[PDB]
Protein backbone atom coordinates (compact mmCIF):
# COMPACT_ATOMS: atom_id res chain seq x y z
CA UNK A 1 0.00 0.00 0.00
CA UNK A 2 2.76 2.41 -0.96
CA UNK A 3 0.33 4.12 -3.33
CA UNK A 4 -1.84 5.29 -0.44
CA UNK A 5 0.95 7.48 0.94
CA UNK A 6 1.38 9.31 -2.34
CA UNK A 7 -0.78 12.42 -2.81
CA UNK A 8 -4.18 11.27 -4.04
CA UNK A 9 -4.71 14.42 -6.08
CA UNK A 10 -3.29 13.57 -9.49
CA UNK A 11 -1.04 15.78 -11.57
CA UNK A 12 -3.98 16.01 -13.97
CA UNK A 13 -6.20 17.41 -11.24
CA UNK A 14 -3.54 19.93 -10.25
CA UNK A 15 -3.11 20.98 -13.87
CA UNK A 16 -6.88 21.38 -14.28
CA UNK A 17 -7.50 23.18 -10.98
CA UNK A 18 -4.54 25.53 -11.46
CA UNK A 19 -5.00 26.33 -15.16
CA UNK A 20 -8.77 26.33 -15.06
CA UNK A 21 -9.58 28.98 -17.70
CA UNK A 22 -7.65 29.77 -20.86
CA UNK A 23 -6.36 33.26 -20.03
CA UNK A 24 -7.14 36.29 -22.14
CA UNK A 25 -4.34 37.46 -24.38
CA UNK A 26 -3.61 41.21 -24.25
CA UNK A 27 -3.62 41.53 -28.06
CA UNK A 28 -7.23 40.30 -28.23
CA UNK A 29 -8.46 43.67 -26.95
CA UNK A 30 -6.37 45.44 -29.59
CA UNK A 31 -7.50 43.31 -32.51
CA UNK A 32 -11.18 43.35 -31.51
CA UNK A 33 -11.43 47.07 -30.80
CA UNK A 34 -9.40 47.82 -33.94
CA UNK A 35 -11.74 45.72 -36.08
CA UNK A 36 -14.69 47.65 -34.63
CA UNK A 37 -13.15 51.12 -34.70
CA UNK A 38 -12.41 50.44 -38.37
CA UNK A 39 -16.19 50.48 -38.76
CA UNK A 40 -16.37 53.65 -36.67
CA UNK A 41 -13.78 55.13 -39.04
CA UNK A 42 -15.60 53.89 -42.13
CA UNK A 43 -18.97 55.33 -41.27
CA UNK A 44 -18.00 58.52 -39.51
CA UNK A 45 -14.85 60.22 -40.78
CA UNK A 46 -15.40 62.49 -43.89
CA UNK A 47 -12.45 60.81 -45.63
CA UNK A 48 -13.64 57.21 -45.78
CA UNK A 49 -14.83 55.70 -49.02
CA UNK A 50 -18.19 54.74 -47.48
CA UNK A 51 -19.20 57.64 -45.27
CA UNK A 52 -22.69 57.82 -43.87
CA UNK A 53 -22.87 61.61 -44.08
CA UNK A 54 -24.51 61.55 -47.51
CA UNK A 55 -26.98 58.85 -46.50
CA UNK A 56 -27.92 60.75 -43.34
CA UNK A 57 -27.80 64.48 -44.14
CA UNK A 58 -28.18 64.07 -47.88
CA UNK A 59 -26.99 67.20 -49.78
CA UNK A 60 -28.46 70.43 -51.10
CA UNK A 61 -27.61 70.78 -54.77
CA UNK B 1 11.07 -1.48 -15.80
CA UNK B 2 10.96 -1.31 -19.59
CA UNK B 3 9.83 2.20 -20.55
CA UNK B 4 10.95 3.51 -17.14
CA UNK B 5 14.63 2.94 -17.90
CA UNK B 6 14.96 6.63 -18.80
CA UNK B 7 13.73 9.72 -17.00
CA UNK B 8 10.47 11.53 -17.64
CA UNK B 9 12.13 14.31 -19.59
CA UNK B 10 15.15 12.43 -20.92
CA UNK B 11 13.88 10.27 -23.76
CA UNK B 12 13.76 10.82 -27.50
CA UNK B 13 9.97 10.70 -27.51
CA UNK B 14 7.89 13.75 -26.76
CA UNK B 15 6.90 14.27 -23.14
CA UNK B 16 3.21 13.49 -23.65
CA UNK B 17 4.05 10.41 -25.70
CA UNK B 18 6.34 9.38 -22.84
CA UNK B 19 3.63 9.94 -20.19
CA UNK B 20 1.50 7.65 -22.36
CA UNK B 21 3.95 4.74 -22.37
CA UNK B 22 4.91 5.15 -18.69
CA UNK B 23 1.24 5.10 -17.71
CA UNK B 24 0.53 2.15 -20.00
CA UNK B 25 3.43 0.33 -18.35
CA UNK B 26 2.85 1.09 -14.67
CA UNK B 27 -0.91 0.52 -14.69
CA UNK B 28 -3.53 -1.63 -16.34
CA UNK B 29 -6.32 0.18 -18.25
CA UNK B 30 -8.87 -0.36 -15.46
CA UNK B 31 -6.93 1.62 -12.85
CA UNK B 32 -7.52 5.12 -11.59
CA UNK B 33 -3.97 6.26 -12.20
CA UNK B 34 -4.18 4.96 -15.77
CA UNK B 35 -7.01 7.36 -16.54
CA UNK B 36 -5.34 10.20 -14.67
CA UNK B 37 -2.09 9.62 -16.55
CA UNK B 38 -3.84 9.62 -19.91
CA UNK B 39 -5.58 12.87 -18.97
CA UNK B 40 -2.20 14.29 -17.96
CA UNK B 41 -0.89 13.18 -21.36
CA UNK B 42 -3.75 15.12 -22.95
CA UNK B 43 -2.83 18.26 -20.99
CA UNK B 44 0.85 17.95 -21.87
CA UNK B 45 0.03 17.32 -25.54
CA UNK B 46 -2.12 20.46 -25.52
CA UNK B 47 0.87 22.38 -24.15
CA UNK B 48 3.03 20.84 -26.88
CA UNK B 49 0.62 21.88 -29.62
CA UNK B 50 0.56 25.40 -28.17
CA UNK B 51 4.38 25.55 -28.14
CA UNK B 52 4.61 24.14 -31.67
CA UNK B 53 2.20 26.84 -32.84
CA UNK B 54 4.22 29.46 -30.95
CA UNK B 55 7.51 28.34 -32.52
CA UNK B 56 6.55 27.27 -36.07
CA UNK B 57 6.61 30.88 -37.30
CA UNK B 58 10.32 31.05 -36.49
CA UNK B 59 11.92 27.63 -36.71
CA UNK B 60 10.05 26.27 -39.73
CA UNK B 61 7.54 23.49 -40.11
CA UNK B 62 9.99 20.83 -38.92
CA UNK B 63 10.20 22.84 -35.73
CA UNK B 64 11.61 19.94 -33.60
CA UNK B 65 9.32 20.64 -30.66
CA UNK B 66 11.00 18.06 -28.37
CA UNK B 67 14.22 20.11 -28.19
CA UNK B 68 12.36 23.19 -26.97
CA UNK B 69 10.10 21.25 -24.66
CA UNK B 70 13.09 19.67 -22.93
CA UNK B 71 15.23 22.82 -22.97
CA UNK B 72 13.19 26.01 -23.48
CA UNK B 73 14.65 29.09 -25.09
CA UNK B 74 16.63 31.48 -22.95
CA UNK B 75 15.60 35.16 -23.10
CA UNK B 76 18.79 35.77 -25.07
CA UNK B 77 17.67 33.26 -27.68
CA UNK B 78 14.21 34.84 -27.63
CA UNK B 79 15.95 38.12 -28.50
CA UNK B 80 18.07 36.58 -31.23
CA UNK B 81 15.01 34.87 -32.70
CA UNK B 82 13.05 38.11 -32.68
CA UNK B 83 15.96 39.80 -34.47
CA UNK B 84 16.39 37.37 -37.35
CA UNK B 85 12.85 37.79 -38.71
CA UNK B 86 12.50 41.52 -37.93
CA UNK B 87 13.37 42.50 -41.50
CA UNK B 88 10.74 40.16 -42.93
CA UNK B 89 8.28 41.30 -40.26
CA UNK B 90 8.81 44.97 -41.10
CA UNK B 91 8.51 44.26 -44.83
CA UNK B 92 5.33 42.28 -44.18
CA UNK B 93 3.91 45.12 -42.07
CA UNK B 94 4.79 47.66 -44.76
CA UNK B 95 3.27 45.50 -47.51
CA UNK B 96 0.15 45.08 -45.35
CA UNK B 97 -0.14 48.71 -44.27
CA UNK B 98 0.09 49.67 -47.92
CA UNK B 99 -2.74 47.26 -48.76
CA UNK B 100 -5.07 48.10 -45.87
CA UNK B 101 -8.52 49.45 -46.69
CA UNK B 102 -8.16 52.48 -44.38
CA UNK B 103 -5.55 54.87 -43.05
CA UNK B 104 -6.93 53.76 -39.68
CA UNK B 105 -6.20 50.08 -40.32
CA UNK B 106 -2.83 50.97 -41.83
CA UNK B 107 -1.89 52.92 -38.71
CA UNK B 108 -3.18 50.04 -36.59
CA UNK B 109 -1.05 47.41 -38.29
CA UNK B 110 2.07 49.58 -38.28
CA UNK B 111 1.49 50.39 -34.59
CA UNK B 112 1.00 46.72 -33.74
CA UNK B 113 4.26 45.87 -35.49
CA UNK B 114 5.91 48.87 -33.82
CA UNK B 115 4.97 47.55 -30.39
CA UNK B 116 5.56 43.89 -31.29
CA UNK B 117 8.93 43.92 -33.08
CA UNK B 118 10.52 45.63 -30.08
CA UNK B 119 12.14 42.70 -28.22
CA UNK B 120 11.75 44.44 -24.88
CA UNK B 121 7.98 43.89 -25.25
CA UNK B 122 8.14 40.09 -25.05
CA UNK B 123 6.11 39.28 -21.93
CA UNK B 124 8.25 37.15 -19.63
CA UNK B 125 6.18 35.57 -16.87
CA UNK B 126 9.32 35.15 -14.76
CA UNK B 127 9.85 38.92 -14.81
CA UNK B 128 6.18 39.88 -14.59
CA UNK B 129 5.18 37.43 -11.84
CA UNK B 130 8.26 36.10 -10.02
CA UNK B 131 6.36 34.41 -7.20
CA UNK B 132 4.01 32.66 -9.61
CA UNK B 133 6.92 31.36 -11.70
CA UNK B 134 8.72 29.95 -8.66
CA UNK B 135 5.46 28.37 -7.51
CA UNK B 136 5.10 26.79 -10.95
CA UNK B 137 8.63 25.48 -10.46
CA UNK B 138 7.74 24.07 -7.04
CA UNK B 139 4.61 22.41 -8.47
CA UNK B 140 6.91 20.01 -10.31
CA UNK B 141 9.62 19.91 -7.66
CA UNK B 142 6.95 18.77 -5.18
CA UNK B 143 5.88 15.87 -7.40
CA UNK B 144 9.52 14.83 -7.72
CA UNK B 145 9.89 15.20 -3.94
CA UNK B 146 6.91 12.91 -3.37
CA UNK B 147 8.49 10.29 -5.62
CA UNK B 148 11.78 10.66 -3.73
CA UNK B 149 10.01 10.30 -0.38
CA UNK B 150 8.46 7.06 -1.64
CA UNK B 151 11.87 5.82 -2.80
CA UNK B 152 13.45 6.64 0.54
CA UNK B 153 10.63 4.88 2.35
CA UNK B 154 11.21 1.80 0.21
CA UNK C 1 -24.49 44.85 -17.58
CA UNK C 2 -22.12 47.75 -16.90
CA UNK C 3 -22.98 47.54 -13.20
CA UNK C 4 -22.35 43.79 -13.25
CA UNK C 5 -18.96 44.34 -14.89
CA UNK C 6 -18.08 47.00 -12.32
CA UNK C 7 -19.21 44.70 -9.50
CA UNK C 8 -17.08 41.87 -10.90
CA UNK C 9 -14.08 44.17 -11.13
CA UNK C 10 -14.58 45.36 -7.55
CA UNK C 11 -14.84 41.68 -6.63
CA UNK C 12 -11.55 40.84 -8.35
CA UNK C 13 -9.87 43.79 -6.65
CA UNK C 14 -11.32 42.60 -3.33
CA UNK C 15 -9.94 39.12 -4.02
CA UNK C 16 -6.52 40.58 -4.75
CA UNK C 17 -6.17 42.84 -1.76
CA UNK C 18 -7.45 40.22 0.69
CA UNK C 19 -5.16 37.67 -0.91
CA UNK C 20 -2.33 40.12 -0.36
CA UNK C 21 -3.38 41.08 3.16
CA UNK C 22 -2.77 37.44 4.06
CA UNK C 23 0.30 37.62 1.74
CA UNK C 24 -0.35 34.04 0.67
CA UNK C 25 1.21 32.43 -2.41
CA UNK C 26 -0.76 32.58 -5.65
CA UNK C 27 -0.89 28.87 -6.55
CA UNK C 28 -1.39 27.72 -2.96
CA UNK C 29 -5.19 27.77 -3.01
CA UNK C 30 -5.80 26.64 -6.57
CA UNK C 31 -3.67 23.57 -5.92
CA UNK C 32 -5.88 20.87 -4.37
CA UNK C 33 -2.77 19.14 -2.98
CA UNK C 34 -2.57 21.86 -0.34
CA UNK C 35 -6.06 20.97 0.89
CA UNK C 36 -5.24 17.27 0.89
CA UNK C 37 -5.16 15.63 4.31
CA UNK C 38 -1.81 13.87 4.45
CA UNK C 39 -2.31 12.52 7.99
CA UNK C 40 -5.56 10.62 7.55
CA UNK C 41 -5.53 7.12 9.15
CA UNK C 42 -4.81 5.48 5.69
CA UNK C 43 -6.98 2.32 5.56
CA UNK C 44 -5.26 -1.05 5.78
CA UNK C 45 -6.18 -3.32 2.89
CA UNK C 46 -5.40 -6.45 4.90
CA UNK C 47 -8.34 -5.87 7.26
CA UNK C 48 -11.02 -5.51 4.56
CA UNK C 49 -11.41 -9.15 3.34
CA UNK C 50 -10.48 -8.64 -0.31
CA UNK C 51 -10.27 -11.35 -2.93
CA UNK C 52 -7.54 -11.47 -5.60
CA UNK C 53 -8.73 -8.90 -8.10
CA UNK C 54 -10.30 -6.61 -5.50
CA UNK C 55 -7.20 -4.90 -4.05
CA UNK C 56 -6.53 -2.33 -6.84
CA UNK C 57 -10.20 -1.36 -6.77
CA UNK C 58 -9.77 -0.77 -3.02
CA UNK C 59 -6.73 1.41 -3.67
CA UNK C 60 -8.62 3.33 -6.36
CA UNK C 61 -11.57 3.84 -4.02
CA UNK C 62 -9.34 5.12 -1.21
CA UNK C 63 -7.37 7.44 -3.51
CA UNK C 64 -10.44 8.84 -5.26
CA UNK C 65 -12.31 9.33 -1.98
CA UNK C 66 -9.37 11.25 -0.51
CA UNK C 67 -9.01 13.29 -3.72
CA UNK C 68 -12.71 14.15 -3.71
CA UNK C 69 -12.37 15.23 -0.08
CA UNK C 70 -9.41 17.43 -1.02
CA UNK C 71 -11.36 19.02 -3.87
CA UNK C 72 -14.37 19.61 -1.60
CA UNK C 73 -12.10 21.22 1.00
CA UNK C 74 -10.78 23.49 -1.76
CA UNK C 75 -14.36 24.37 -2.70
CA UNK C 76 -15.29 25.18 0.90
CA UNK C 77 -12.21 27.41 1.11
CA UNK C 78 -13.27 29.28 -1.99
CA UNK C 79 -16.84 29.65 -0.73
CA UNK C 80 -15.40 31.24 2.40
CA UNK C 81 -13.13 33.49 0.33
CA UNK C 82 -16.07 34.42 -1.89
CA UNK C 83 -18.14 35.63 1.06
CA UNK C 84 -15.07 37.35 2.56
CA UNK C 85 -14.56 39.33 -0.66
CA UNK C 86 -18.27 39.95 -1.25
CA UNK C 87 -18.19 41.68 2.13
CA UNK C 88 -15.34 43.93 0.92
CA UNK C 89 -16.47 44.61 -2.65
CA UNK C 90 -19.44 46.51 -1.23
CA UNK C 91 -17.47 49.24 0.56
CA UNK C 92 -15.07 50.07 -2.24
CA UNK C 93 -13.71 52.90 -4.41
CA UNK C 94 -14.83 51.88 -7.94
CA UNK C 95 -12.59 54.44 -9.66
CA UNK C 96 -11.61 52.41 -12.65
CA UNK C 97 -10.33 53.73 -15.97
CA UNK C 98 -12.80 53.59 -18.83
CA UNK C 99 -12.46 51.69 -22.09
CA UNK C 100 -10.80 53.98 -24.62
CA UNK C 101 -13.21 54.34 -27.54
CA UNK C 102 -13.00 57.12 -30.14
CA UNK C 103 -14.90 60.34 -29.56
CA UNK C 104 -18.16 60.40 -31.48
CA UNK C 105 -20.55 63.22 -30.66
CA UNK C 106 -24.16 63.28 -31.79
CA UNK C 107 -24.12 65.28 -35.00
CA UNK C 108 -20.40 65.40 -35.58
CA UNK C 109 -17.91 62.85 -36.95
CA UNK C 110 -14.82 61.14 -35.58
CA UNK C 111 -11.39 62.42 -36.56
CA UNK C 112 -8.51 60.13 -37.39
CA UNK C 113 -6.32 61.91 -34.85
CA UNK C 114 -8.60 60.45 -32.16
CA UNK C 115 -8.98 56.96 -33.60
CA UNK C 116 -5.20 56.95 -33.79
CA UNK C 117 -4.79 57.91 -30.15
CA UNK C 118 -7.23 55.27 -28.96
CA UNK C 119 -5.18 52.82 -31.04
CA UNK C 120 -2.15 54.16 -29.17
CA UNK C 121 -3.97 53.50 -25.91
CA UNK C 122 -4.62 49.95 -27.09
CA UNK C 123 -1.00 49.34 -28.06
CA UNK C 124 0.23 50.92 -24.83
CA UNK C 125 -1.44 48.04 -23.00
CA UNK C 126 0.58 45.55 -25.03
CA UNK C 127 3.77 46.53 -23.23
CA UNK C 128 4.28 44.54 -20.02
CA UNK C 129 4.05 46.25 -16.65
CA UNK C 130 7.58 45.05 -15.87
CA UNK C 131 9.91 44.07 -18.69
CA UNK C 132 13.49 43.08 -19.30
CA UNK C 133 15.42 45.83 -21.06
CA UNK C 134 16.80 43.48 -23.69
CA UNK C 135 19.35 45.64 -25.50
CA UNK C 136 18.93 45.38 -29.24
CA UNK C 137 22.15 46.42 -30.91
CA UNK C 138 21.56 49.35 -33.28
CA UNK C 139 23.18 49.51 -36.68
CA UNK C 140 25.03 52.68 -35.64
CA UNK C 141 26.92 50.88 -32.86
CA UNK C 142 27.46 47.52 -34.56
CA UNK C 143 28.89 49.41 -37.53
CA UNK C 144 30.97 51.70 -35.29
CA UNK C 145 32.56 48.53 -33.94
CA UNK C 146 32.54 46.69 -37.29
CA UNK C 147 34.70 49.30 -39.00
CA UNK C 148 36.95 49.26 -35.92
CA UNK C 149 37.37 45.52 -36.43
CA UNK C 150 37.95 46.27 -40.11
CA UNK C 151 40.70 48.73 -39.19
CA UNK C 152 42.87 45.97 -37.70
CA UNK C 153 42.09 43.56 -40.55
CA UNK C 154 39.73 41.28 -38.57
CA UNK D 1 -42.13 56.82 -35.61
CA UNK D 2 -39.49 57.61 -32.97
CA UNK D 3 -40.83 54.85 -30.72
CA UNK D 4 -40.86 52.36 -33.61
CA UNK D 5 -37.30 53.31 -34.60
CA UNK D 6 -36.06 53.00 -31.02
CA UNK D 7 -37.83 49.66 -30.58
CA UNK D 8 -36.38 48.28 -33.82
CA UNK D 9 -32.91 49.52 -32.86
CA UNK D 10 -32.99 48.09 -29.34
CA UNK D 11 -34.18 44.77 -30.75
CA UNK D 12 -31.36 45.05 -33.31
CA UNK D 13 -28.61 45.93 -30.82
CA UNK D 14 -29.35 42.71 -28.91
CA UNK D 15 -28.14 40.50 -31.76
CA UNK D 16 -24.56 39.57 -32.59
CA UNK D 17 -23.15 40.94 -35.80
CA UNK D 18 -23.12 37.82 -37.97
CA UNK D 19 -26.82 37.30 -37.25
CA UNK D 20 -27.46 40.91 -38.28
CA UNK D 21 -25.47 40.55 -41.50
CA UNK D 22 -27.07 37.28 -42.56
CA UNK D 23 -30.58 38.53 -41.67
CA UNK D 24 -30.22 41.74 -43.65
CA UNK D 25 -28.47 39.99 -46.54
CA UNK D 26 -31.18 37.31 -46.64
CA UNK D 27 -33.97 39.91 -46.61
CA UNK D 28 -32.23 41.98 -49.29
CA UNK D 29 -31.67 38.90 -51.45
CA UNK D 30 -35.31 37.81 -51.14
CA UNK D 31 -36.53 41.31 -51.96
CA UNK D 32 -34.25 41.41 -55.00
CA UNK D 33 -35.48 38.06 -56.24
CA UNK D 34 -39.11 39.11 -55.78
CA UNK D 35 -38.46 42.01 -58.16
CA UNK D 36 -36.35 39.94 -60.54
CA UNK D 37 -39.01 37.25 -60.89
CA UNK D 38 -41.24 40.16 -61.93
CA UNK D 39 -40.26 40.68 -65.57
CA UNK D 40 -42.16 43.10 -67.76
CA UNK D 41 -43.81 45.00 -64.92
CA UNK D 42 -43.03 48.72 -64.81
CA UNK D 43 -42.46 48.72 -61.05
CA UNK D 44 -39.87 45.94 -61.42
CA UNK D 45 -37.79 47.83 -63.98
CA UNK D 46 -38.12 50.96 -61.86
CA UNK D 47 -37.09 48.96 -58.78
CA UNK D 48 -33.94 47.56 -60.36
CA UNK D 49 -33.15 50.93 -61.93
CA UNK D 50 -33.33 52.52 -58.48
CA UNK D 51 -31.10 49.74 -57.09
CA UNK D 52 -28.59 50.58 -59.82
CA UNK D 53 -28.93 54.29 -59.00
CA UNK D 54 -28.17 53.55 -55.33
CA UNK D 55 -25.09 51.63 -56.46
CA UNK D 56 -24.13 54.66 -58.54
CA UNK D 57 -24.51 56.85 -55.44
CA UNK D 58 -22.19 54.55 -53.50
CA UNK D 59 -19.59 54.51 -56.30
CA UNK D 60 -19.81 58.28 -56.72
CA UNK D 61 -19.20 59.00 -53.06
CA UNK D 62 -16.41 56.42 -53.17
CA UNK D 63 -14.82 58.48 -55.94
CA UNK D 64 -14.75 61.80 -54.02
CA UNK D 65 -15.91 61.56 -50.40
CA UNK D 66 -15.30 65.19 -49.47
CA UNK D 67 -17.39 66.58 -52.34
CA UNK D 68 -20.39 64.26 -52.30
CA UNK D 69 -22.04 62.68 -55.32
CA UNK D 70 -21.21 64.04 -58.76
CA UNK D 71 -24.02 66.33 -59.93
CA UNK D 72 -23.83 67.57 -63.51
CA UNK D 73 -24.92 71.16 -62.94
Amino acid sequence: DRVLSLPAVSKNQVLENVFHTAPKAPVEHLEKMVSANSKVYDALNLQSKRVLIWQVKPALF
Amino acid sequence: LGPQMEALGASDLLLSEQIRVITEHRYTPDRLQYKEGMKLADKIAAQEAALKEELKVIYGDNVDVKHFQASPRTPVQQLFDSLKNAAANKERAAKEAAAAASPYLAYAVTKKQEVQADPSNIPFDEVLYPQLSEELLELELSDIREDEIALEKA
Amino acid sequence: KKQATENLMKLLQAYKDIGDAKSEPLLKNHNPRTFEDRDYPVPDFRTQNLKAGDVPKFFDTVISTRASAAIASKDKFWAGRKTEAEAASAKASAAFPRVAVPEWKKGKTVSIENLNTVTDKYAAALVPKRKLALPVLPEGVKKAVEDFAASVGQ
Amino acid sequence: IEAEAASILDRHLAKPVAQIRKEQASAYASLLKRAETAKGAKWAEKYLEDVKAVQWFDASVAEAPASGPKVAA
